[PDB]
């Protein structure tokens, strides 16, 4: 066939993908970069020839062909053409090399003349030159201008700093310090004609195919990297750079081959990676003569580390003495002095990595150190459309430094170049709105930088950014926006405050630019009340509709979530994550491609679950499968993140995202009543007349006003608080309690007289507040807070008893306040002892009603209380009465799953297929039934501290529906409560619960 | 042996030892104790803990001899020296002299002398590493040290001025261990001398070959007279511990000063023949001294440098490597001399510095060594002149060596030479104090 | 011992063979339940009166048997009794 | 030869334990009853005093230290001391 050889190609050659004939002839090679190399002679073939014998051949001119491409360009820019023209013709591997060579000719001669600035116009004009036409490009061609440009940058730069140097002795240091390219105008064997001189020290050029790769932008520590790298080498000693991982150690290797025509074989150590292909790759490199990279070489396993530590002596030791054949894997084979090994070397837990002790006098170690940014900065400014990009590059730097210094160490908080390439990467749509000027960097500092900065250092950002450079008094998008976000609050119930439109706008700004985003803040800051109203005033402005996936992440399992592979059947089902791209990317049936696709998390975020995901994180836009694919995700696709807490993730996750803190809650405690209330009276109006409710929601308005509750909340922190709770989550509680008492006495509004009504109303709403406020409290504070309540409350009106209670008539209406009346019982020698016995206490009654009014409310309930308190007993005896409400026993322990809750659950509940909600799963039976979970602070967490078991009750409590593990699809639960006992969290065996998940229940210590 | 796997020891070897002993009674028999083991367990420490052992094994014999004044008074003496307490010991007329002579070092803010009172108070002959090879009755020895030095100069002295036969054998690649083991078999039978240079590096085939042949290796008693040595490094990969209670051990703590290391630089450098200029020879001569300045730099620390850095016979190598290339690729003009300084102070030896505190040292350096018209004076008291005109290549090396031989190290050479501050001398001779101090008082409290 | 029962034993499939067979032996004794519920209620009152657990702790002192007296359900569920020394009499 | 490990089955080999029948004695290991010869010994050694052993063992197990300690310098350095200084009375 001798087609299907071009597979193996991409293999025994490293740049090149498959190789072109005209099938008796072999017309040239195309790289894995997509760059199509012809060579000089189309190779003749016959049937009966052997690989062997052809490919070898190839090998030769594919390389001959590389210096045919060179001398044939270089000879024509020699002729004063310009670059652009070249570009066109001329393969990329050849045009570098071209540019080089008579870049290093120009300047040569002009340390002599000292006639810098005549070149360095010239030089920049070529620049400039270059990246118009990049624009206007085919995305082939696109590859190329870009790969030259990183070049013709450093031309540039390297002619400036000659420019500026004091006298011609600091230019002649300089230039040693530089690659410098030059030809042989002297001599015979075309492909050993191109040499390459640095710090003295020469290194000839082999005519390698490198195809078309993405070079790394030229820095001083580079520079260094290539010296330190000639340097040893010069000397037949092998190259090894040790340092922390993330410093382009191997990156370097590769490059510095390239500069030098050589493709590098980087052997990934101890990726689960074999001795015996090593062993061979070994004999091959060095029959070859290639460069081979042992890329963070440090962890391999000790067996493995021996036998191949003392392989590569023999290569270095072989080299040095310069030895024509040399033993290795116990046999004769030749070495080529062109052969050479590097080892870079990653850092432990203990400390930076060393080479074992027989390599240590074989090569010479190098500390890799992250590039001072200043000089990365410059060049990336420069590509855009730099205006000023020394200015920039010099300012931003500075900003950014000084912010590290000038805030606070905040966990989060990263002003490393990471961030600077990130303020430029955001920089270049924000050009398009504005200009390559400081103006549209200052605006890309604050889009990025301050949605990540807490108050405090929010104005150290504001003051050190007009201190460096002011630009500008007015925004874009600053109408059009903001009245598409209020007229989407004042539909969802909400109040634009200060912070909320803040963080509305900070929101807005990023989903622009940043694919992934993150929101972080104690729980019940506003961050589903921010994207959920922000995400729906885009529906408003653009008039593109969204399609929210709002997942837990950590109540699902990276198998029930990404996609679970089985060990031995290799079976692949779908996932949760990867199930709901396939409906956008497989089969956009309906409509998609106008819509607007958000899948967020609302659970904790750890590593484990970010890492399966990183890719889409990345530059990439795809997603990697354990087996079998990558699914590429469309720009409509966001992912975003909900969460409270980020101890866990590590700094590359944040800044692959955009940030997003809320340093306080968006809402003010009034406003958050305000929607509360509003948002409890909707439900009324599906089971409540026009007229009754017209008339309570009046009533409500009238009697508590905020200047009295301020300081029964101010109160409530000048009290012991058990299982606590903030403040601004116990609202929830009062609004809907109290909401509740009052339609509950609605009939009896009708009738009643008006003076008399109010008293009934503020008795109630006194009431309400008190287990809201205090209800987790003593009692003994309970009794001291009825006090404070009646305190801060009109005097007048009726004052709050411990034991206070309105009553009605049996038989007749009637109105009357009566407290602490009690039902005897008698009870035989048998009944003593039974799971389900009660001696109504005046205190028994008073929690039991309250209780069974919080159900009512149908808010959760955590009952938590020392052992025999009788938490479970009144929780039980209070349902096992009344034919409303079911029971449901669970008890938990130390490592209990989600799947026992379901189990249990399946035992009372049927799921029924209606086309309302699609799948749902009310009870088994007609009236409401109620999860008792018992010991909800036992079971434990995940190594990074995270309770699955409870994030699923918050599931259900907060979204009252769930992903089904095993199907994939929503259910949403209907008419099913959750209730729970627990323990003091000071006793032993108790862990720590997320205020994420008691946020939603109402806690009374017993 | 617990704090380090190389200071092991046997039962046996303290029995062995207490029967030399021999071959108020009570009390004379017991001070004889305390010397012989001062003289054979001193030789496997480092310098560290010889003084550590010193300062205990005064404790625990002059406590039960001497007085209870007299333990109270040296133990807050210790606590000075120590970071414990400082205070001033109980003083009576004539009542202890010797302790009296002790708080004057202490108090004279004097460390290190202060730190070997204890070792002459011993009055042991502290053994020569012949002495004790020649008394040891083994054909077996380990000795490690410092990455700093090795030892392997000090047994080609001690064979030739005793039994000559001096065989060294560098374990490199598998000729080199295959060379090895032919001639280890080879030279028992003959009874040469034999030495393994640096066995860590080789080690695995230590574990299968020389762990086996050296316990087959019983009938080495009955070969003719042979002993084989081998070097190790205390800071590096552990020796099996059975190979090593087996071999003798001794640990080479001889480090030379500034001067001399200039003239063993120095030494070498005209067997390489003459392929150079007469003034490369003159950058060789500064590249001696230079090198010998940052390797003396290097064990003070952290006043000095930041780290222990370790300096080869490489990192010389591949400096002046890099000088031959830059007279070879200039013209003979002096002014060459920037880069020179760049590419010594950030390539050749600022490449294993990753701080950059240390980085600025190393610049800071070749500041002073390198750049220099007319006059350089290295050190107070040396001034090195440029090539002289008559430009004699071999009247040159002669002078170059007479500069050496007409300097004298002054007391003063690592503040007055390497051009750290005194008091950062002193702030380091302290730190060591404490060091050997606080590991006394630990030692004594657990038994 | 919290509760009468270890739900992961009885799960899924091998949840409908327990509930299959419990059906034959409650009928067998003469009595129908209902319910699905009516049904695993007799299965789990029927173990917490027919099996016992007993615990032989012998240094409570280890940490490995310090978790069994920490255990809140076992703690609560059982009764710790003290055999710890014996006595020179008993000696 | 690793006595520092020990499953739990040899337990009742340990415990003197025994089911006793006409001529066979049988003792239950893991599952399978298996005949006892009576010809049969059982030694348990280990070689780190570091690794403790099961309390179960422990108090079934006879312990004996077959251990070369510093408390053994005391007792051998008196035996070379009279062999040098009363050699009539350490021979006698």
């Amino acid at each position: 066939h001798h087609d299907q050889v071009s597979k193996f190609m991409k293999k025994m050659f490293g740049s090149i993908e498959s190789i072109i004939f005209l099938e008796d002839f072999i017309t040239g090679v195309r790289s894995v970069e997509g760059e199509v190399l012809n060579l000089n002679e189309k190779i003749e073939l016959k049937d009966s020839i052997q690989a062997q014998e052809w490919l070898n051949i190839l090998d030769t001119e594919i390389k001959l062909s590389v210096f045919t491409q060179f001398r044939d360009c270089l000879g024509q820019i020699k002729d004063g053409t310009d670059i652009e023209v070249v570009v066109s013709k001329y393969i990329f591997q050849a045009i570098l090399l071209s540019a080089q060579v008579m870049w290093t000719e120009l300047v040569e001669k002009c340390l002599q003349t000292n006639q810098f600035s005549k070149y360095w116009k010239e030089v920049d004009m070529k620049i400039k030159g270059l990246l118009d036409k990049l624009n206007k490009s085919s995305d082939n061609v696109k590859k190329k201008i870009e790969a030259l440009l990183v070049e013709y940058l450093h031309f540039n730069n390297v002619i400036g700093q000659l420019k500026n140097c004091s006298t011609k002795e600091e230019a002649r240091l300089l230039w040693a310090k530089v690659q410098k390219f030059y030809q042989k105008n002297d001599t015979l064997d075309d492909l050993n004609s191109v040499f390459i001189s640095q710090s003295g020290y020469l290194l000839q050029y082999k005519f390698e195919y490198i195809g078309i790769p993405e070079r790394l932008i030229y820095t001083p520590l580079l520079l260094i990297g290539f010296a330190t790298l000639t340097d040893s080498l010069h000397q037949k000693y092998g190259g090894c750079f040790f340092g922390p991982a993330g410093t382009g150690k191997t990156e370097t290797v590769k490059a510095f081959g390239q500069n030098l025509g050589r493709v590098v074989v980087v052997f990934n150590c101890d990726d689960s990676f074999d001795y015996q292909v090593l062993s061979r790759l070994l004999v091959g490199i060095t029959q070859i003569g290639a460069w081979g990279c042992f890329d963070e070489f440090n962890r391999l396993d000790e067996k493995v580390l021996s036998a191949v530590s003392a392989n590569i002596q023999q290569i270095q030791n072989g080299l040095q003495v310069g030895k024509s054949h040399i033993t290795l894997l116990e046999e004769e084979t030749p070495l080529s002095p062109h052969t050479a090994v590097f080892i870079t070397l990653n850092p432990g837990y203990n400390g930076r990595s060393e080479l074992p002790e027989n390599l240590k006098k074989s090569f010479r170690e190098f500390s890799m150190k992250s590039p001072q940014s200043g000089t990365i900065a410059e060049m990336i400014l420069q590509i855009m459309g730099f205006e000023d990009s020394k200015s920039l590059a010099s300012k931003i730097v500075h900003f950014l430094e000084l912010l590290s210094s000038k805030c606070s160490s905040m966990n989060h908080y990263h002003f490393g170049l990471r961030t600077l390439k990130g303020v430029l990467r955001n920089c270049s749509p924000l050009i398009s709105e504005f200009g390559e000027g400081e103006k549209t960097v200052v605006e890309s500092l604050k889009r990025v930088i301050l949605p990540s900065l807490g108050d405090t250092d929010e104005l150290v950002f504001k003051d050190e950014l007009s201190k460096i450079f002011d630009s500008a008094g007015t925004p874009l998008n600053s109408k059009a926006i903001v009245q598409c976000l209020k007229d989407a609050g004042q539909r969802s119930g909400f109040s634009m405050s200060e912070e909320f439109l803040k963080k509305c706008m900070q929101f807005y700004y990023m989903q622009k630019t940043q694919q992934a985003l993150i929101l972080v803040g104690k729980a019940g800051c506003g961050k589903t009340a921010t994207w959920k109203t922000v995400i729906d005033a885009m529906a408003i402005f653009d008039g593109h509709a969204n399609v929210v996936y709002v997942i837990d992440t950590k109540v699902l399992t990276k198998e029930s979530l990404y996609g679970s592979m089985l060990k031995a059947t290799l079976e692949w089902r779908d996932g949760l994550f990867t199930s709901i791209l396939r409906r956008v990317n497989d089969d956009i049936t309906g409509t998609f491609k106008n819509s607007r696709i958000w899948v967020v998390f609302d659970s904790d975020l750890d590593p484990e679950y970010v890492e399966a995901m990183n890719s889409v994180l990345d530059d990439n836009k795809i997603l990697t499968l354990p087996n079998g694919e990558r699914l590429p995700i469309p720009p409509n696709f966001r992912i975003l993140f909900e969460t409270d807490n980020l101890d866990h993730t590590t700094p590359a996750t944040i800044t692959r995202c955009g940030l997003l803190w809320f340093s306080t809650d968006v809402c003010s405690i009034s406003s958050k009543i305000d929607h509360l209330l509003n948002k409890s009276y909707e439900a009324l109006d599906n089971k409540l007349s026009m007229f009754e409710l017209d008339k309570l929601k009046d009533l409500i308005s009238d009697s508590f006003d905020m200047a009295s509750l301020t300081n029964i909340f101010t109160c409530s922190n000048d009290l012991v608080h058990i299982l606590g709770v903030r403040t601004f989550n116990k609202l929830e509680t009062a609004v809907q309690l109290a909401v509740h008492l009052i339609s509950s006495y609605r009939q009896w509004f009708q009738n009643l007289d008006d003076k008399s009504l109010k008293d009934v109303i503020t008795l109630l709403i006194k009431r309400s507040l008190l287990y809201a406020l205090a209800g987790d409290s003593t009692g003994e504070s309970q009794r001291a807070f009825i006090q404070t309540i009646n305190t801060y409350f009109g005097h007048d009106s009726q004052e709050l008893s411990d034991y206070s209670t309105i009553v009605i008539a049996n038989d007749k209406l009637s109105f009357s306040s009566f407290c602490s009346e009690i039902p005897s019982v008698s009870l035989e020698a048998h009944e003593v002892m039974r799971p389900d016995i009660v001696i109504p206490t005046i205190d028994t009654i008073k929690h039991e009603k309250i209780f069974y009014d919080l159900l009512n409310s149908k808010r959760g309930i955590i009952l938590c209380g020392p052992p025999g308190s009788g938490k479970t007993m009144i929780m039980n005896n209070a349902l096992r009465n009344s034919s409303l409400y079911d029971v449901v026993g669970i008890n938990f322990s130390k490592d209990t799953t989600t799947e026992h809750i379901l189990s249990a659950l399946h035992r009372h509940t049927n799921y029924v297929t209606t086309s309302k909600g699609l799948t749902l799963l009310p009870k088994s039976d007609i009236k409401n039934l109620v999860l008792f979970c018992d010991e909800i602070n036992l079971p434990k967490l995940d190594k990074y501290g995270s309770q699955n078991v409870v994030l699923f009750l918050r599931q259900l409590m907060e979204k009252q529906g769930f992903w089904k593990t095993p199907e994939n699809k929503w259910v949403t639960i209907e008419r099913i409560h959750i209730v729970g006992a627990c323990n003091p969290p000071t006793d032993p065996g108790r862990i720590p619960m997320s205020e994420r998940f008691t946020r939603h229940a109402a806690i009374l210590y017993l | 042996g617990q704090f380090h796997w190389f200071y092991g020891i046997s039962i046996g070897q303290f029995l062995s030892c207490f029967k030399r002993v021999f071959i108020t009674r009570v009390d004379e028999i017991l001070w004889l104790l305390y010397q012989e083991v001062y003289c054979q367990f001193s030789t496997a420490l480092d310098k560290k803990f010889k003084m550590i052992m010193a300062m205990t094994m005064f404790c625990l014999y002059k406590f039960d001899i001497e007085s209870e004044q007299y333990k109270e008074a040296v133990l807050t003496m210790i606590g000075v020296l120590s970071e414990s307490s400082d205070g001033v010991p109980k003083l009576t007329v004539d009542t202890n002299n010797d302790l009296r002579y002790l708080w004057d070092y202490v108090t004279t803010k004097s460390y290190i002398s202060a730190l070997n009172w204890f070792k002459n108070e011993f009055f042991v002959d502290e053994w020569n590493i012949a002495d004790v090879v020649a008394n040891s009755d083994n054909n077996y020895f380990t000795m490690a040290s410092e990455r700093d030095v090795d030892g392997t100069f000090k047994l080609i002295e001690l064979a030739k001025a005793s039994k000559e036969s001096l065989k060294i054998i560098p374990l490199g690649s598998i000729e080199n261990l295959n060379y090895a083991q032919e001639e280890i078999s080879k030279s028992k039978i003959e009874g040469g001398w034999i030495l393994l240079q640096n066995i860590q590096m080789s080690l695995s085939w230590v574990k299968t070959y020389l762990h086996k042949h050296v316990e087959e290796t019983k009938a080495a008693e009955e070969h003719e007279k042979f002993k084989m040595f081998m070097t190790c490094h205390l800071t590096g990969d552990k020796l099996p511990a059975p190979l090593l209670q087996r071999t003798d051990r001794f640990v080479y703590e001889d480090i030379p000063g500034i001067l001399d290391t200039v003239k063993d630089l120095w030494g070498s450098q005209f067997f390489t023949g003459k392929i150079s200029g007469v003034w490369s020879v003159y950058c060789t001569f500064l590249l001696s001294w230079f090198h010998a300045l940052i390797t003396a730099r290097t064990r003070l620390v952290p006043h000095g440098f930041s780290k222990k850095y370790y300096f080869n016979d490489c990192d010389f190598q591949f400096a002046s490597v890099y000088l031959e290339n830059v007279l070879a690729t200039n013209s003979t003009n002096n002014i060459p001399w920037a880069q020179v300084r760049d590419h010594i102070a950030t390539i050749v030896y600022g490449g294993k510095i990753d701080e950059e505190k240390d980085l600025e040292v190393v610049a800071k350096l070749c500041a002073h060594v390198f750049c220099g018209s007319d006059n350089l004076q290295i050190v107070p008291g040396v001034r090195i002149p440029q090539p002289l005109l008559q430009q004699s290549e071999e009247e040159e090396r002669a002078r170059l060596t007479a500069i050496l031989s007409n300097t004298i190290e002054p007391a003063d050479s690592l503040s007055s030479w390497l051009q750290l501050p005194r008091e950062s001398i002193l702030n380091y001779e302290r730190l060591q104090a404490k060091e050997v101090a606080s590991s006394t008082e630990q030692l004594l409290q657990e038994m | 011992l919290a509760n009468a029962d270890i739900p992961d034993l009885f799960q899924g499939e091998e949840y409908d063979k327990l509930l299959n067979n419990l059906r034959n032996k409650t009928r067998s004794l003469g009595l129908l339940l209902d319910t699905e519920q009516e049904l695993y209620d007799w299965f789990v009152g029927e173990i917490a009166k027919n099996l016992h657990v007993v615990f032989t702790i012998c240094d409570p002192t280890n940490n490995k048997s310090s978790a069994m007296i920490s255990s809140p359900a076992l703690f609560n569920r059982c009764i710790i009794n003290w055999m710890g020394d014996w006595d020179t009499k008993t000696m | 030869q690793d006595g520092e490990f020990f499953d739990p089955i040899i337990s009742r080999l340990i415990s003197r334990e025994f089911n006793h029948a006409g001529n066979r004695v049988t003792v239950e290991i893991g599952d399978h009853e298996v005949d006892v010869s009576g010809d049969f010994k059982l030694f348990i050694h280990s070689c780190d005093p570091s690794g403790d052993i099961p309390i179960f063992l422990r108090s079934r197990v006879r312990l004996v230290h077959f251990v070369t300690n510093k408390e053994s310098i005391e007792t051998r350095i008196f035996d070379i001391t009279l062999t040098e200084e009363n050699a009539e009375m350490q021979r006698k």
